[PDB]
């Protein structure tokens, strides 16, 4: 749209389960608060998983937090364009007549 | 705790992340302050004759 | 000749003089991209035994 600058934007919305959900909040189930926070992440490994499944007991409250992230895609628009000139003389006194 | 710091001021919003940030962050008044004439006291006292 | 310059990148424009800039800069397309579940083998295929 008009009156509106030159730039478009969108929204992304990481899943839970991603490498890209880099959040803060987070707990693993020892209730200690951990540098990650989006479980196990993206990776496979049987360990990993086993470490990180969000496990819970009988008597258990604060114990696994997960976060989320957002994400923005930008998008600009520019301008461009030419032109020519050309005579009187060089349309009408010459070979060809169709040059236009 | 997916808190909401003040994106005005610098503080990106907790959910967003990288280079996202918030969009919205003020409502525009889309009612302008404007000025009026200030009054004349001399012109009104001056008859026209055309030339 | 005013000019918009660009504001986005830091240059005002130039009716917007003193302390202001433009207040709406891009547009918000409010059409997010999101992802859907991962394809789920394993668990269709099981009986249940209830307890």
């Amino acid at each position: 749209p008009k009156n509106m600058g030159k730039t478009i934007k969108v929204y992304e919305y990481v899943p839970l389960l991603d490498d890209r959900n880099i959040n803060d909040q987070g707990i693993d189930a020892n209730g200690a608060h951990i540098v990650n926070g989006n479980l196990y992440g993206s990776s496979k490994d049987i360990g990993t998983i086993t470490s990180k499944l969000p496990l819970l007991t009988e008597n258990g409250g604060r114990v696994n937090r997960v976060g989320f992230t957002r994400l923005s895609r930008e998008g600009s628009i520019h301008k461009f364009g030419f032109f020519y000139e050309f005579t009187q003389e060089s349309l009408d006194f010459d070979s060809d007549d169709q040059l236009k | 705790m997916l808190n909401y710091n003040a994106p005005i001021d610098g503080q990106k919003s907790s959910i967003d992340g990288a280079g996202s940030d918030q969009m919205n962050t003020f409502y525009w008044l889309k009612k302008a302050i404007i000025q009026a004439r200030k009054d004349q006291y001399f012109m009104p006292l001056a008859s026209v004759t055309n030339m």
